[PDB]
């Protein structure tokens, strides 16, 4: 059905790789999405900069990262994959 | 024509010029030579009608 | 490695609205100049004649997330002021999309009906065959043909007659169109129905608005990129060039000029005989030469062919006017004095023929006056924008719904000739993007649209079809929220197209939306000074007193002033007014001089001009003064063809009616 | 001279008969020449067979509708122009298509003579009505490219002939695009992307090979003036 | 030349650019022949600055006079009287274009005149008592060099004059094919050309001196400026145009100037132009150039920069210019001579040392780590600080001159200064993307693409075009004069021969007899308000002579059938082609590009400086803050305000976090707020920050 | 008084505020911009600043 | 269907001009072949040009030589119009040296064995009784346009002056089609391409080099399947 499959686009390029509409459907608003992605990226960055010999608490990237992929891109990919949950204040 | 050594540039003008373009830097030189009081300024003032130029 | 997926913010001063700062993904280039996308210029108001831009680099994770989501250029395509798309084909692109989609009669290899000896000629089994035929010079992209399409949706009308269930990809149908329209519809999404129209700029804007309303924004961005590429490709093959031979002059210009010059000579001779004033002669000459200008313009417009390179640019909506075309080839017309007054002697020579010395001198008069006025207008607009921003900044969406039954009455249709209910010309900025406060009920009461429904074009169509002329919407003027406003009262956000998010600064957006079209607000009291005196709650320069009570009207005449006495309809102390300027006119009462013996209303205006909003507030009420302020501001802004939704004006007016004076502490 | 780096060609299947070849890296400015020459050669160089004219029984003077079948003359012509067919002879040959009674006259009902074969026997042509007939005579020739409908070569000796446009080229649609790449701090090299869709009688790779062979023949004819001149050597 | 002829309304005893309304910035009808109504700045000084007209003089009382020819009984005499505005108002002045007979009698009865209050009117031939001298009496020198001025709108003519004043000298100059005749006089009166004083013959001509004999028996020696920096950085060198044995006359031009060819002003180059859209690379006033211009150094200019450094006397000691430079490598000091200055001809890059200076440092307590490192490596710490003169950021070139002044050699240096040295660095700049080109008709634009020669559209003869200009920008700006110039330009670089067979053609009735035939590459003159007409232009387009193959490339309409460079197929429609004279303006990307990550800061408020010359930052003003607030981007705005401008600890913490790879820390308190609080307290105002409890928060952290 | 002083007529506003002994509450766009705090709009409101992000139980177990 | 293969023929217009005809060709095919040949001729034909000069008493480009009417910049601009032919890959050095009054042209340059100058009449400089010119030029081989290489890259001395080198020996290439070839159908093209060079190489050699480059490219296009 054309109406059912109306979300048929070409392959997104670069900074638009996770479609913004799907991410907006994942979250409540756009600001909630912004804070969601920023906090997940901070958690990933802290995981990468972990001492290793101390205490491990922050979970690593739940999806397989690229070669030199930014933590924010990984956070957005995790959000798009329904691998995280958030609660607003 | 007036300039001794000039390249040939044909013109589309159809009107004769009764008066040629004056010196384009006279607005400064004439004023300063009036200020100093040079001889040529004195002669120009005398030939234009003068009483006692200063 | 380090710049990959790291957005940067680009800004061009002055920053008039939000779209003056936009986030982009950078790519290294070998030059020293920033390469900017051609479709983001209108948002930046940028042209490539020496402009410069500033680049800023976000650092923290929150900053990069905001740059990617909130401020990305691919997410901001619609204006936050009117909702019209800004990242749409303009200038060269339009020309291409025009030349591609126009239909030419008698072109090469066009469709021909079957004869008694030969079958139909010009029918192709696929667009690939049409392309293979046009590559051999046997076909034109602007020739009508019949082509079998299998990957393009029927235009919503043939689909309901050919495919009973529906159209699925691969189903073949025969379309009578041009190859250019087939290519253009190949640019559009697959589920979008076939258009089959010539792409004027209005048509392209309508299509892009439809895509934005019906499709995800990523699809809209990709479609806009495809349209840009196709328009750029077909603009260079459109054959639009400027030549002295393409600037044609009408052959009957001399006759019109001679006749009007004979009339002018007759008027001048009559003036020399003493039977004329100076003002009368000036007015007669101005009228004569204006009529001559109109005649020359009409003759030029009718003389030019439809495929002229000069006419094509104007007609396609790319850029330009017909007045500029008339000035280029035709008659310059009447010019103004240095103090703003028409000169009786016109400029009868066009810039193609070449102005003379004195005509050029007068043209310099007018041109320098305009150039010098532009800078002052820009400075005044900037000051007004700063004041508006500094006023409405505590107006922020704090809740979702204040649960209020109070609203604003908005009119959709006024009378209708015999009951057709002709739609109001200003319903897109008065009734769209608003939520109904009460259920719509017509004669033989039946709920058409329920409470809380976001009004759109289908909703307005349904309401008009049901015979409903007025509705009650929710506005920020009547909102019972403690701090800030709520999302339901503000309504749809003109940028996203959905309900406004909680926590958005709508005051800053409203102030910027009002203040951005200030440079193009030419004064004709009117223009920018009228807006400034409306927003400052000042008494008007040409103040027109309004009636204080309704009833009998008594007129008293004298020298240098008039006098109006309002005898109460039910008795009481008759209201007496004061001296009035003679260089003004009384209000026209329908068919119209207000001599005497009239029954004025409670707040009926008497003279012609502007009434001070303070008297409107004191006599009638806060709702009436809100209506007056919004209507006056919109009247000023609509004289220049500027579309601003009423919600911004309503926010600003709401911030002006927040206080009461204490008299009995 | 020696090129900085040898160009490479890679295929990318998109459909049953559709491919997207990529050639990279290319010296700056060679992408456009290569792409345009390859596109023109693919579209107008490969020989092939196609239906040249048709003759429908029962339709002699008025070419509007055919009795006994739902489709009209135009629909039959459009269906027949989509018939892919390979041939062995060069001179024109005649084929027959006879159907009796109601039913769908698919392309498989055509009886192929010696040396002629069809590759899409499941192509819909017409739908006869109850107690209906259809006898169509086709003329198949061999050529290259796309030639418009040649008018009747007689003053009325044969009147039932219906000339049609001949799609001789096995390749249906070619589009070339040139992008920019980078090798080593040199972001000016060109990359050529050719999207080619052909019929089912040939594969896009074979079409590309034939086009390359013909272009090599042409430019070797140009080169034969001086075979020992100084040109750019690609390498291995 | 225009600078010396400028009339300014600003200064002591004059108006100010803010206290001046829309009353003095107007073209008064008394400016005719005294002040140019076209040439004025288009910025905030519009109407407050102007230029003298060509024929305008100055009264002894300070009023501006203009000449007029006195006419009597309809006969125009040869007596010229200089009148001011007051004297002009009393009389009625005719127009210089009025048709006159052999004696001066007006052939036509009705004459266009100007009455008292401007008042352009028609009167009889007996009322006239004065006439103008030339049709271009109202225009200045810059405005008189625009061909087809009357076909351009006032705004575009203003822009054209202003941009024509901004051209840069190229390495090789070329006079325009189509001009106005105000090129010999302007160049000669400018003074940058060398003019012989007395008639005679040349004896010795060289690249830097000319010796002229005379009939009197006196030798005149002229020294020519060679590669001398002007006030704005351009190169101003003169070259001789005479040969030994040639006999010259008093007043004849003897050596060209910077923008001068054969004594005529030459500010730009003649380029083959095609008027058409092209793939969007010339979208929105952009320009596409051919690569032949870069290869052949057509639009190439020499720019000279001067760097000066002085070694003075300080209180802690004396400053010495030497090649010691305590803490550097050894290869940095390779281009410096024995005295510590660079060598002439040595190429310098960004950051290279030009003059090696050093200053007394005094006693400073070194860090223990630095002391340990110096002990390990043996580098003794010397009490001198390196203050060498280094090439600024984004600059390079070649050293062409060194000038040294020393007090010990009796040089009039200022007090305290002991030594001074100046270094000149010269760079050849080619045309590139982002450079601004313009024309004489107000058409400007930055180069957006430089295509290869084989990608440009070419004529059927095989000649590529040099520049592509967009079509959509011409009609809506009312400056179609360029188009006419384009057509005429082609004829100028084509030669023409009017077929006088069967009599003179009707359209060529008023053409002078010397214009009936011209050879190739000939130059023509089109005076401002009296020049070629449209009918004559069409006739000359139809009468052009073929190329070397005997074929015509441009038809009578001024259009040619161009081929596509990158496709090969001819364009479906003919395209307007011709020759246009374009100018390279002094707005180059090399002087515009600037970027910074961290640099110098201010003193009172710890905010970054501003300007390219100081490695400053970009201002994020109040409007940008409004845009960020409307977007809803709280964190971006907060970080921009705090940790990029004022947070003193935050800046270094952010840099350390970025380098080490951790997260960006939270912002602190901007220093400007604390400065504001101190300034408020100094006004006897008790400003105090209160916490949630109700106490006072001290701002003395540290 | 901070926004009023930043807007226009600094001296009069400061004099009136000093005499009245006014106390700014520091909740608005202009004041928060001046002092360096997050503006109370967009992503700077309490609802969006206090988002708690954590992996879901299924993703936690899978990883 | 035509079984006749295309053929190429040559006619001579001048010493450095030639006109080549290719026929028959398929309809709509002449323009693309002509454009491919034109682009290859204008882009990738190898040649020789000077890359550096060193004059006796000068240290940089922005100076003047005593006794010479033209400064160093004008001398370089004049030298950039030389047409030179070298048969050796590695750089070679030519010497020019004249004294006294006269006109230093390109015929006063004595080149080594294997290097030739094809225009020994172009104007380089003019010297009076007190002028002496002594320069050495470096001749290399290449293709296309290569901007000057700075001395900081090759580690050269201060007196060396790098010069932009244009190695392309082709002046002007054009083409035209006739579409008049007839066998049984009257819609077959005929390409006519006019080539003019800088007298360094004959137009036949340039066309052969372009054909070789295109053969290599279109052969790698088909062999890698
Ligand atoms: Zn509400």
């Amino acid at each position: 059905i054309d109406s059912s499959a109306a979300s048929a686009y070409d392959t997104p390029l670069g900074i638009t790789n996770p479609p913004i509409d799907e991410l907006l459907s994942r979250a409540s608003s756009k600001y909630a999405l912004v804070i969601y992605a920023a906090k997940r990226a901070r958690q990933i960055n802290d995981y990468y900069n972990q001492l290793g010999d101390g205490i491990l608490e922050y979970v690593g990237p739940l999806v397989e990262p690229g070669l030199q992929e930014k933590p924010l891109s990984i956070a957005l990919r995790e959000i798009h994959g329904d691998l995280l949950e958030h609660t607003e204040g | 024509n007036s300039v001794p050594g000039a390249p040939n540039r044909v013109s589309f003008a159809k009107l004769r010029e009764p008066l040629e373009v004056p010196g384009l830097l006279d607005v400064q030189t004439d004023s300063f030579e009036w200020l100093v009081g040079s001889d040529r300024w004195r002669q120009a003032a005398i030939d234009r009608g003068e009483e006692n130029p200063v | 490695e380090v710049i990959a997926e790291h957005p940067v913010l680009l800004n061009r001063a002055p920053t008039l609205h939000r779209l003056g700062i936009q986030a982009f993904e950078p790519q290294l280039v070998e030059g020293k100049a920033i390469q900017l996308h051609p479709l983001v210029c209108e948002a930046f108001n940028a042209d490539f004649d020496g402009d410069q831009m500033a680049v800023h680099l976000p650092l923290s994770a929150e900053a990069q997330a905001e740059a990617r989501i909130l401020m990305l250029s691919s997410n901001n395509i619609l204006s936050p002021a009117s909702g019209k798309p800004l990242a749409m084909p303009r200038l060269d692109m339009v020309t291409g999309l025009y030349y591609l989609t126009t239909l030419v009669e008698g072109a090469t290899g066009e469709y021909q009906a079957a004869t008694k000896d030969a079958p139909e000629q010009g029918v192709y089994s696929s667009p690939a065959e049409a392309i293979m035929a046009m590559d051999r010079g046997a076909l034109s992209v602007r020739a009508k043909i019949k082509v079998r399409l299998t990957e393009l949706r029927p235009p919503t009308d043939l689909e309901a007659q050919l495919f009973e269930n529906g159209w699925k990809p691969g189903d073949a149908w025969t379309a009578e169109t041009t190859l250019g329209r087939v290519m253009f519809n190949e640019l559009l999404p697959k589920s979008y129905p076939f258009v089959n129209e010539q792409m004027h700029k209005k048509v392209q804007a309508r299509i892009i608005n439809d895509l934005a309303e019906r499709f995800p924004m990523i699809v809209v961005a990709q479609t806009v990129d495809k349209l840009k590429d196709a328009g750029f490709y077909w603009a260079t093959r459109s054959g639009v060039t400027v030549s002295m031979a393409d600037v044609l002059v009408p052959p009957q210009k001399q006759e019109i000029l001679e006749r009007h010059e004979a009339e002018a000579d007759a008027i001048e001779r009559k003036y020399q005989r003493g039977a004329l004033n100076h003002t009368e002669r000036n007015e007669s000459l101005v009228k004569i030469w204006q009529d001559a200008t109109e005649e020359v313009g009409k003759a030029l417009e009718e003389f030019y062919p439809a495929d002229n390179p000069i006419i094509t640019i104007v007609k396609s909506g790319a850029t330009g006017n017909l007045t500029q075309t008339r000035t280029l080839a035709g008659m310059k017309g009447l010019v103004t004095n240095p103090k703003g007054e028409f000169i009786p002697r016109p400029i009868k020579s066009s810039f193609r023929e070449g102005l003379t010395v004195l005509e050029y001198f007068i043209n310099t008069h007018g041109a320098r006056k305009g150039l010098a006025d532009t800078a002052l207008r820009t400075a005044d607009s900037g000051y007004l924008t700063r004041r508006l921003v500094d006023v409405s900044q505590d107006v922020i969406v704090r809740e979702h719904d204040c649960e209020t039954e109070r609203g604003i009455n908005v009119t959709l249709a006024e009378r209708g000739p015999d009951g057709t209910l002709i739609r109001d010309a200003h319903v897109e900025t008065s009734a769209f993007a608003r939520t109904l406060a009460t259920d719509a009920v017509d004669a033989n009461g039946n709920v058409i649209i329920e409470r809380g429904h976001d009004l759109g074009d289908p909703a307005i169509d349904a309401l008009l079809a049901a015979g409903i002329t007025t509705v009650k919407v929710r506005s920020v003027l009547t909102c019972t929220s403690a701090t800030g406003v709520c999302a339901m009262c503000y309504g749809r956000s003109m940028a996203t197209g959905k309900l406004v998010d909680i926590g958005e600064a709508v005051g800053i957006v409203a102030a910027q939306s009002i203040g951005e079209p200030g440079t193009q607000l030419t004064m004709r009291v009117g223009g920018l000074p009228r807006v400034q005196e409306l927003f400052e709650a000042r008494v008007p320069r040409n103040k027109a007193p309004i009636a204080d009570v309704a009833g009998r009207v008594r007129l008293e005449e004298s020298d240098k002033f008039f006098k109006i006495t309002i005898v109460p309809d039910d008795g009481g102390e008759e209201v007496v007014y004061d001296k009035l300027s003679k260089r003004q006119r009384l209000r026209v009462i329908t068919h119209g001089v207000l001599s005497d013996g009239d029954h004025v209303e409670v707040g009926d205006q008497l003279m012609e001009g502007a009434a001070d909003p303070h008297e409107v507030l004191r006599v009638q009420g806060p709702r009436e003064v809100q209506i007056h302020l919004v209507k006056e501001v919109q009247e000023v802004y609509r004289a220049q063809g500027v579309s601003i939704h009423d919600k911004h004006i309503e926010v600003i007016v709401r911030q002006m009616l927040r206080r009461v004076t204490i008299i009995d502490s | 001279m020696l090129i900085s780096q040898r160009p490479t060609l890679s295929e990318e299947t998109v459909a049953e008969n559709r491919s997207r070849f990529v050639i990279e890296p290319l010296e700056p400015g060679f992408g456009y020449t290569l792409g345009n020459s390859l596109r023109r050669t693919l579209l107008s160089s490969i020989p092939g067979a196609a239906v040249t004219s048709i003759r429908i029984d029962g339709v002699l003077h008025e070419f509007t509708t055919v009795p006994g079948v739902k489709e009209d003359v135009t629909d039959i012509i459009l269906n027949l122009k989509g018939l892919v067919v390979s041939s062995d002879d060069d001179e024109p040959v005649t084929m027959y298509l006879r159907k009796q009674g109601p039913g769908v006259v698919t392309a498989g009902d055509i009886v192929p003579p010696a040396g002629v074969t069809v590759h899409n026997p499941d192509m819909h042509i017409a739908t006869l009505n109850d107690k209906g007939k259809l006898e169509v005579e086709l003329v198949v020739e061999r050529g290259r490219g796309y030639v418009p409908a040649v008018q009747n070569k007689a003053s009325g000796a044969e009147i039932g002939r219906i000339p049609v446009d001949s799609i001789y080229s096995p390749v249906l649609k070619v589009t070339y695009k040139v992008e920019a790449t980078r090798v080593e701090q040199r972001t000016d090299f060109d990359k050529l992307i050719i999207d080619v869709e052909t019929k089912n009688s040939i594969s896009p790779r074979d079409a590309l090979a034939s086009a390359g062979g013909t272009l090599v023949e042409l430019f070797g004819l140009a080169r034969e003036l001086n075979a020992d001149s100084e040109h750019i050597e690609i390498g291995p | 030349l225009t600078h010396k002829r400028r009339l300014s309304a600003l200064g002591p005893g004059g108006l100010s650019r803010e206290r001046a309304g829309l009353e003095v910035r107007d073209v008064h009808p008394s400016h005719y022949g005294r002040m140019c109504p076209i040439e004025t700045p288009e910025g905030p000084n519009i109407g407050l600055i102007g230029s003298l007209s060509v024929y305008a003089r100055v009264n002894p009382f300070g009023f501006i006079e203009t000449p007029y020819r006195k006419v009597e009984n309809g006969v125009v005499t040869d007596q010229i009287d200089y009148l001011t505005a007051d004297e002009e108002d009393r009389h009625v002045v005719a127009q210089a274009n009025s048709p006159t007979d052999e004696n001066g009698r007006f052939t036509e009865d009705r004459v266009m005149v100007r009455k008292k209050g401007g008042e352009v009117e028609f009167v009889s031939a007996d009322q006239v008592d004065y006439m103008d001298v030339s049709p271009r009496q109202m225009v200045s020198v810059a405005t008189a060099m625009i061909p087809f001025l009357e076909h351009d709108d006032a705004n575009r003519a203003l822009m054209g004059a202003n941009m024509q004043r901004q051209a840069v000298p190229l390495v090789r100059s070329e006079a325009p094919l189509v001009g106005t005749g105000m090129e010999l006089r302007a160049a000669i009166d400018a003074g940058d050309v060398v003019v012989a004083d007395k008639t005679g013959v040349i004896e010795e001509v060289s690249a830097d001196y000319i010796t002229v004999m005379a009939d009197d028996g006196t030798r005149q020696s002229y020294r020519l400026r060679k590669f001398a920096r002007s006030n704005h950085g351009t190169c101003a060198n003169q070259r001789p145009i005479v040969d030994a044995g040639q006999r010259v006359e008093a007043g004849q031009v003897i050596a060209d100037g910077p923008c001068t060819q054969n004594g005529e002003m030459a500010l730009g180059k003649n380029l083959l132009v095609a008027i058409m859209p092209w793939e969007g690379h010339n979208y929105e006033d952009a320009i596409i150039l051919s690569n032949r211009l870069v290869e052949e150094d057509v639009l190439t200019s020499i720019h000279i920069e001067e760097h000066e450094i002085d070694a003075r006397d300080t209180k802690l000691g004396a400053e010495e210019i030497t090649r010691d430079i305590p803490n550097v490598s050894d290869e940095v000091l390779a281009d410096l001579d024995e005295r510590g200055i660079v060598r002439i001809g040595a190429e310098v890059r960004d950051g290279d040392i030009l003059v090696g200076k050093v200053t007394p440092k005094g006693e400073t307590e070194l860090t223990p780590e630095e002391r340990l490192l110096r002990a390990i490596f043996g580098e003794k710490a010397r009490e001198v600080r390196d203050t060498s003169l280094k090439v600024p950021h984004g600059e390079s070139g070649k050293v062409i001159g060194i000038r040294v002044f020393s007090r010990e050699d009796d040089d009039e240096l200022p007090a305290g200064v002991n030594e001074l040295v100046r270094v000149y660095v010269a760079q050849k700049r080619k045309i590139s993307d982002g450079d601004k080109l313009a024309g004489r008709h107000g058409n400007k634009g930055v180069i957006g693409k430089i295509l290869p020669v084989e990608d440009m559209p070419f004529l059927p003869d095989g000649t590529p075009v040099d520049i592509i200009l967009n079509t959509h920008g011409v009609p809506r700006r009312m400056n179609i004069g360029q188009i006419l110039e384009t057509h005429l330009g082609w004829v100028a670089k084509a030669g023409w021969n009017i077929d006088v067979a069967a009599g003179v053609p009707d359209w060529a009735s008023k053409l002078p007899e010397e214009l009936y035939s011209a050879p190739a590459d000939s130059t023509v003159a089109t005076p401002v308000f009296d020049g070629a007409q449209e009918g004559e232009l069409a006739g000359l387009l139809g009468s052009t002579l073929p190329n070397r193959d005997g074929e015509v490339m441009v038809d009578a309409d001024g259009k040619s059938t161009l081929f596509d460079g990158r496709s090969g197929e001819p364009f479906p429609y003919p395209v307007t082609v011709g020759y246009m004279y374009i100018l390279k303006l002094h707005h180059l990307v090399d002087d515009k590009i600037h970027a910074r990550s961290t640099g110098p800061y201010s003193m009172i408020t710890q905010q970054p400086l501003g300007g390219k010359a100081q490695f400053g930052g970009q201002r994020f003003g109040e409007m940008e803050c409004w845009a960020m607030q409307a977007y809803g981007a709280a964190y971006t705005l907060q970080e921009l305000l705090t940790i990029k401008s004022d947070d003193t600890v935050g800046r270094v913490k952010v840099y350390e976090a970025i380098v080490k790879g951790e997260n960006i820390p939270e912002p602190g308190i901007p220093e400007s707020f604390k400065v504001l609080l101190k300034e408020l307290q100094s006004l006897c105002l008790n400003v105090e920050v209160l916490s949630s409890d109700g106490a006072a928060i001290e701002m003395r952290d540290g | 008084w901070l926004s009023a002083a930043s807007f226009q007529e600094t001296t009069r506003v400061l004099t009136d505020a000093a005499i009245n002994c006014r106390s700014d509450k520091l909740n608005g766009l202009k004041e928060n911009v001046i002092i360096g705090k997050l503006i109370p709009a967009g992503t700077g409101i309490s609802r969006y600043r206090n988002i708690q992000v954590q992996p879901t139980e299924e993703a936690r177990a899978a990883a």
